[PDB]
């Protein structure tokens, strides 16, 4: 009984696991995108500032 | 003086005068026009050229249109006669009940009270919201700021604040309706109509409006706050009283200084705001504070730019007060209301020498246990609380029902939370937390924890849910 | 990592 | 005569820097020699910087400049209505000139506290979701905001078409004029858009203001302040109409483009400081009046585009903080079939309770609470009886398009659901039974639908009949 | 009227006239050069002078220079000549095969249609490609994306494209290679002279081609996609056909046109992307749709930046796009050809409202039975496919032949495969995968589906194959 | 004036973060155009030149000290970004303090790992 | 010189990186408008003149080539750069090289997924 019941416990929680891996992965990646935009923005516009304060 | 438009350029215009040159703050009156439009001088750009911002809007204006210097900056009515009246920036009644009648007329531009002017008795302002109560009491005469994304829950909770501080209040009320929505002035004045604080007939109103909303050019919006407060500044000063002054939302004084800055000539600072940001917004905050001679306590709204703590705006706020609330919208998703953030929330005033050792520690058990809880989030985050220590469960388990008796149901907010508006003493509050915190209530479930007043209330509702 | 066999069968065994 | 006239000094960047001019106003219109049109936005001490309202490459140095001495504005009146014009006013539906007798600027500040009053009459969209759950009413601003392709556009479309059961009926109080302004979309898309609502007989009623993705930046600039001047004027003359901002995303990227082409300081995501400003001035305008202003009112519907769903980006939070309460559609919900793609517990509508029907009340408010029994949720008879609800429910909360349901049939679904008439039936089978039981009702007890929507109530009387009609249905249906 | 040059600043030429300037776009012959030599008009800087920007290097020319005003924006030839003739962007030959000389010419700035030209229906543009017709069609007069890369099958797929319009529609294609590497420019020709939609020799070839290589100046590689497109809108205005016009690839038309903002000083906005992003675009765009007499279908390839999709390049041309094709190395690999994923692929006149209410139901069906099948996929290798209920082993055995039948010969590669390629009619796609989906075949072999036509043909190769 | 005279001095700079927000203000309205975030190119240097001040006096000159504290606010705990680290690059050693070991109740909230002193045992008593 | 006259050569950019610098420097003096990275709109323009002039030439040319290996540095294995975008835009094909395969043993470090060529097969021997 041990033995089933451990196995079909562990299938459950690795397959939520990866499962709340994936959310995560997917959440960071959007995060990881807007970043990405906001700091070629950032720099870009400190460039300009620069240059237009000549 | 007499002098003539020489460039237009949306709310900044250039003004140039022959003779006597008006110095800056000087408000300038455009001649030919069928509403009042005022100019504050802003600068001396020299060759007899003033550059200022209008507080209305400038359509129709033609180059060579004279403008009169009118010896003073824009003087607003002061005293006991605003009472019960709504204003706008330079002043004017727009409630539709006539002119309003007053021996007093203040100019908005004010030095701030000197350092000899401070006042430093630290003393508790029980709102009844037990978040606040417990984490980050407000104090009497203090500055109160209520931080919050678009929708988060700001002008509820200052709403609920005027319903459980101003109702029960000896002295006045001034409300400066700055940069935010028409309608909300609209269902204010009703509001306060209503109730009887504002009394359209006896001389017994008890609250001043000042609105300058979203609809307006951003020079009103940037000297509405200055209004209101110079209304304020009276019954502090010319009458010792205790004043209340709520703003909403006062970051639109700072987002209407961005716009014009711009059209001023400037170099822009970071994230595109004026590099006047800090001292402009210091010239301002300065002038709401009690002194010596009378007590303001002040709760402003603080719009927080795509939800960015760190935006010049909204940080450069903190230092302007004695008690933070800071709102989240990741607790407001949660349910949680109000969505208070128990651990960015902070006060002065949370000192055991003032608040007394019962609720210094229990506030501080609360904030442990929520960052101690804070911090299993990521391992709870991918495996779930299963691979959890029995011992982080319990932490786990209480910060939950802690969390949840965070949360209160406000009156003005019944439509939203299907509940009854409860208001929870002091007292109340740390005996619920100081319960929980000791495993009292290990054995309700969270949910009964969820919108109630006093601890009382959660039993009951364990109760009821079998 | 056995989802939460372990901790059931321990707490009812002590 | 550089009084009323100028010449073109240098023309680029979009703006056009006139020489002369000396008497014009600021915001004033201004006609070039090739009859495009201009406003008047800097007036500096040697020349006027000039907004060029269509293609500036029809402008060169040496080009007239003309005076017209009036701030700019647009047509006005019902003589829009069954028109599809520019952002101008000007028609393009091929269907000759607008006999306008009035004009409006499109720039007038909003009414101010006085005149308005508090949300009161019910703007009917004719969705299940939103009339029960994010209930609309009239002089209210609620965002449509959402992802690209989450069905933004057709909750605007069926609240449109939903409105001809009242346009044709008697009462006058019920009546919403419809305005469409198109900002940014593409040709194509307005051109079905029209044509499904003439299918619909909806264009009668509606004005279709459109400067798509190939008209100049301060065409979509514009656009959106002319339909809303179209709309005040039945706002202000006791009648009620219905505005739609599609969408203000695009708006901001117009103002934006004309932005740092003035050379205007970039800030957040390159946005001018301005932006908040650009929509909440538009959306002010939309307001509820009260007797003594006529008792109009304007109900404005902006639509905002999120990417990946963040609606703490600044725009999106710009809007948010203007309006209402949102109804937010989910890119998740979509894909999965659910549609509308309506995010029940983040959709709000601040002010619309006050303007729900009674009869929804009834039974939408049952409705929500349950809901949220089961958002808790999703063994044990307690959790299990609160799952039951939320398939269902959620069921009966799709609806396609194009189908613009009356409020007392609304209100006669829910109830099967919220009473309980589809704990024992099967979930997929929920739609089919709301199907067939809503023509069972139209048709075999029309007197008790015109009931519940004469007494804009479910008395006793009412709901015994209705629950016998149920059960009785109930008993009828076959799997 | 003849100018000169009074600046040269890399690609940024300015010239100056004395009388009769020329206005924007137009384009201008700089005198004195070897090769033609084009600049176009972008500002007016006033005081007679012109900003332009070059088409080709601009080293060389001297100040004072003799600059001719053509009078008119560039003009390309036009019409029938230009079929399997490599254009340049200023209308140009470049195959060494003489000139192009066709009837007219035209401008490759143009309005878009306006909104009475409108068509107010939504058609279909059947390609004969089972995956395409079936899953996500082509809807007439409208934009595709094209996402794939190398390897996978994207010339084959596009010649194939090319010669089903023309058989199947009477259309002709445009292909505009904006920014096209030379080597892949070269290669892609001779490619096109071996399927056969293109001929050197008669006047059967139904492909045009209009290059603008990467070693071209900004300016050039902007004005390409306008070239291209001006040839298409040759067959659909004078012709009424049914145009095909590849783009490939827009991200490169975006990218020339931040570098063509960069050069005359435009302020950047997010992400370094010009201020004119989303108008750039759409006048661009607009151009292709469904008038009264014809129409013009888009098969654009997409890069997407740092697989942002919502990176203001991609986000912007996402708002054209009424269909997506997507290509994959793994679908490619499981040796079904072409390489079209069946549940990336979308297209928005896949509606019952449009496409039909039965094509809906079975496009559904199909890719239902496919996302079922995936799922099962996970049980079926790695714990065992023998525990499948009787209702599994039918999802998986009919989801396979489905896959296999999604699976086509293309004319194009009847060459190499020593196949004759299959065009199949929407009536046989429907057809086809609606009896599979019924069970009607459910006893053949699943090799009989695969690289098929006609349903009628998977039915014959089962009985051969036995 | 202690620092010079035999004797010796301590000074607080409560706080440097808002200094320096005061000088890029006015430096940016003296038309000196913004560098990085827009804080002058000269911010470390503003800061450098104040706090090389602060210094010990040998015998000859006194014996007299001035020593130097510092303060500034971080954004969202991150100890790592320019003005922070220009302070760092400045001062000898950073006490960093954090709101989450605040609240988990070690107060004060000194993160021992990040904080350094550049003199160590030489300022301490033999006990200590 | 090699190429045209029938014969074979290589060329190595070492690196395409810091020419792209040194002529942002040029740019940014000559006050060309600076864009991405403060370069100036004709960068890429730059490196596609040079790229495309790596070329097979046809037997009635000579039958001649040039084959370009150029070199790109990114900054913390940042491919989307403005440069590399550019330079690996351009290209037929990519070499990506990682520290951490470095580090771990695999040297040369190149990282056989994502390194391609377009190329492939069709410059490959028979046994190979
Ligand atoms: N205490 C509360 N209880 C329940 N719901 C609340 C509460 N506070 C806010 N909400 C919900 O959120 C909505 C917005 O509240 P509100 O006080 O108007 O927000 P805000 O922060 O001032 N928004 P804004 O001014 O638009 O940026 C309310 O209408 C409710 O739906
Ligand atoms: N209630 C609905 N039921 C079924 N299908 C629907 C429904 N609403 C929309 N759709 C379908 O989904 C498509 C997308 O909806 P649409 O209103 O265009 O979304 P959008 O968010 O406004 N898109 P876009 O403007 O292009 O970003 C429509 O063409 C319909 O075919
Ligand atoms: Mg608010
Ligand atoms: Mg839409």
């Amino acid at each position: 009984e041990s033995t089933t019941s451990e196995q079909s416990a562990r299938m459950t929680a690795m397959d939520n696991a990866s499962k709340n891996a994936s959310e995560m992965i997917d959440k960071l990646t959007l995060t990881f995108n807007r970043t990405r935009q906001a700091v070629i923005t950032k720099e870009l516009i400190e460039i300009i500032s620069g240059a237009a304060a000549l | 003086t007499t002098g003539r438009i020489v460039a237009v350029i949306g709310a900044v215009v250039d003004v140039q005068f022959d003779e006597g040159l008006p110095p800056i703050l000087n408000a300038l009156e455009v001649q030919g026009r069928e509403t009042r439009l005022v100019l504050e001088v802003a600068q001396h750009l020299g060759e007899s050229t003033v550059r200022t911002i209008a507080m209305d809007g400038t359509e129709g204006l033609v180059r060579g249109q004279k403008v009169l210097d009118s010896g003073a900056p824009i003087r607003i009515p002061v005293g006991p006669e605003t009472l019960g009246r709504i204003m706008n920036v330079i002043g004017e009644p727009i409630d539709e009940r006539g002119p309003i009648k007053t021996k007093q007329f203040a100019a908005i531009h004010a030095e701030a009270p000197e350092f000899v002017e401070m006042s430093v008795e630290q003393e508790i302002l029980v709102t009844g919201i037990k978040v606040v109560d417990l984490l980050a009491p407000y104090a009497k005469g203090g500055k109160i700021g209520l931080f919050g994304g678009a929708g988060v829950g700001k002008t509820v909770l200052i709403m609920e604040l005027i319903n459980n501080v101003a109702k029960a209040h000896g002295g006045y009320s001034v409300f400066a309706g700055v940069g935010e929505r028409t309608r909300e002035g609209n269902d204010l004045y009703h509001e306060m109509i209503e109730s009887g604080v504002i009394n359209l007939k006896d001389a017994t109103s008890k609250v001043a409006l000042v609105y300058g909303q979203m609809n307006e050019p951003p020079g009103a919006r940037a000297r509405v706050a200055l209004t209101g407060l110079t209304v304020a500044e009276y019954f502090r000063d010319q009458e010792g009283q205790d004043v209340l002054l709520f703003i909403d939302n006062i970051f639109r004084f700072t987002q209407a200084g961005s716009e014009v800055s711009a059209l001023l000539g400037r170099i822009p600072s970071a994230v595109g705001y004026q590099p006047t940001l800090a001292t402009d917004m210091g010239t301002m905050q300065e002038r709401i504070t009690t002194t010596k001679k009378g007590s303001i306590t002040s709760v402003q709204a603080i719009y927080v730019p795509a939800d960015d703590l760190t935006d010049p705006a909204p940080a450069t706020t903190f230092a302007h007060l004695d008690a933070t609330t800071v709102l989240s919208r990741a607790i407001a998703e949660l349910g949680i209301y109000p969505a208070v953030d128990p651990l960015d929330s902070t006060s002065r005033i949370m000192d055991p020498n003032i608040v007394g050792s019962e609720h210094y520690d229990v506030a501080r058990g609360v904030q442990k246990i929520l960052q101690d809880y804070k911090s299993l989030q990521d391992i709870i985050a991918i495996l779930g609380m299963d691979e959890l220590s029995e011992e982080d469960k319990l932490t786990v388990s209480r910060a939950r029902k802690i969390q949840r008796f965070l949360s209160q149901p406000f009156q003005v907010a019944e439509v939203f939370t299907g509940h009854l508006g409860k208001l929870v003493p002091l007292k109340e509050t740390i005996k619920g937390f100081q319960q929980i915190l000791a495993g009292e209530y290990d054995h309700l479930p969270e949910q009964a924890f969820y919108m109630v007043g006093p601890i009382e209330e959660a039993v009951a509702k364990a109760d009821k849910l079998a | 990592l056995c989802g939460a066999i372990h901790s059931s069968v321990a707490k009812q065994m002590k | 005569d550089l009084e009323e006239t100028g010449r073109v000094l240098s023309i680029g960047d979009g703006i056009a820097r006139v020489h002369g001019l000396r008497n014009v106003q600021a915001e004033e219109m201004v006609e070039f020699s090739s009859g495009l049109k201009g406003m008047s936005l800097n007036l500096e001490p040697d020349n006027v910087g000039v907004v060029v309202f269509g293609n500036d490459k029809l402008i060169k140095e040496g080009d007239i400049v003309k005076r017209t001495g009036a701030i700019v504005d647009v047509p006005v009146g019902e003589e829009l209505l069954g028109r599809v014009v520019d952002a101008l006013g000007n028609a393009i539906d091929g269907k000759g000139p607008i006999g306008s007798k009035a004009r409006r600027r499109v720039g007038l500040k909003a009414p101010g506290i006085i005149p308005r009053i508090s949300v009161r009459e019910p703007m009917q969209t004719g969705i299940k979701a939103v009339d029960s759950l994010v209930p609309i009413g009239r002089g209210q601003r609620e965002l449509i905001i959402g992802d690209r392709q989450t069905g933004k556009t057709s909750i605007a479309i069926d609240t449109i078409i939903n409105q001809k059961r009242f346009n044709d009926g008697t009462d006058e109080k019920k009546k919403l004029y419809c305005i469409y302004v198109a900002i940014g979309q593409k040709r194509s898309t307005v051109a079905q858009l029209v044509k499904r609502l003439t299918d619909a007989d909806a264009m009668k009623y509606t004005i279709v203001v459109s400067a798509t993705a190939s008209d100049a930046a301060p065409l979509q600039y514009l656009a959106p302040y002319s339909g809303c001047s179209m709309g005040e004027y039945f706002r202000d003359n006791g009648k009620h109409a219905l505005i739609i901002y599609d969408d203000l995303s695009k708006q901001a990227v117009a103002y934006r483009q004309m932005s740092l082409l003035l050379r205007r300081p970039p800030g957040r995501e390159a946005y001018p400081g301005d932006v908040f400003y650009l929509h909440s001035r538009l959306l002010e305008r939309a307001a509820k009046m009260n007797d003594a202003f006529g008792g109009g009112s304007l109900t404005a519907l902006p639509v905002i585009e999120t990417q990946a769903g963040d609606v703490s980006a600044y725009i999106p939070t710009n809007v948010i903080s203007i309006t209402d309460g949102q109804i937010f559609l989910e890119t998740e919900l979509f894909y999965k079939g659910i549609r509308p793609a309506i995010n029940v517990g983040l959709s709000v509508s601040r002010v619309g309770s006050a303007a729900q029907t009674r009869a929804m009340k009834q039974v939408a408010g049952t409705m929500k609470l349950e809901l949220a029994q089961y958002r808790e949720v999703a063994l044990d008879a307690a959790t299990q009886q609160l799952l039951s609800r939320g398939v269902r429910l959620t069921e009966l909360l799709k609806q396609g398009q194009y189908s613009p349901m009356a409020i007392e049939e609304q209100v006669a679904v829910i109830y099967a659901g919220v009473r309980g008439y589809l704990d024992k039936l099967e979930p997929s089978k929920i739609t089919k039974f709301e199907n067939a039981f809503l023509s069972h009702v139209i048709s075999q007890h029309q007197a008790l639908l015109g009931k519940i929507r004469t007494d804009g109530k479910i008395s006793e009387e009412s709901d015994a009949k209705l629950k016998e009609i149920v059960t009785n249905f109930l008993a009828g249906f076959e799997a």
